[PDB]
């Protein structure tokens, strides 16, 4: 659904600047390729440009906000939602161990390029944290990523 | 503020470019 609120927007588009670089509104391959790298993954040029032309709406070859915000103002079905929450769970739980600690939401986010104090993350972990176990998992996940 | 959310935004966005 596309009824976002000034809020949401402003949140969309300070995601969109972790890809955008050099801060001229169009996330290239190359940005795009540099976020994915920084994660863990490995995609391929044609991937890159295949990626960007499923949203590339004008098709100038790049996404700019208005292409990303419709991205994430779609609404997809529950089996696509599930997998995709469980995709995005993998990224954070580096070890695999089925958590997420500190150390890897830190190292996550700084490797994002934000710089983030050690009591910042261990303040975002105990909100989290239902159970008490000093970690994350995936319900725990799940309500703090698509809280609002 | 919501750093874990706008950062989540970022994640998400790779999975549904990825389409499956
Ligand atoms: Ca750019
Ligand atoms: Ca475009
Ligand atoms: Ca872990
Ligand atoms: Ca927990």
């Amino acid at each position: 659904a596309d009824q976002l609120t000034d809020e949401q927007i402003a949140e969309f588009k300070e995601a969109f600047s972790l890809f955008d670089k050099d801060g001229d509104g169009t996330i290239t391959t190359k940005e795009l390729g540099t976020v994915m790298r920084s994660l863990g993954q490995n995609p391929t040029e044609a991937e890159l440009q295949d990626m960007i032309n499923e949203v590339d709406a004008d098709g100038n070859g790049t996404i700019d906000f208005p292409e990303f915000l419709n991205l994430m103002a779609r609404k997809m079905k529950d089996t696509d939602s599930e997998e995709k929450l469980k995709e995005a769970f993998r990224v954070f739980d580096k070890d695999g161990n089925g958590f997420i600690s500190a150390a890897e939401l830190r190292h996550v986010m700084t490797n994002l390029g934000e710089k983030l104090t050690d009591e910042e993350v261990d303040e975002m972990i105990r909100e989290a944290d239902v159970d008490g176990d000093g970690q994350v998992n995936y319900e725990e996940f799940v309500q703090v990523m698509m809280a609002k | 503020r919501r750093k874990w959310q706008k950062t989540g935004h970022a994640v998400r966005a790779i999975g549904r470019l990825s389409s499956s």
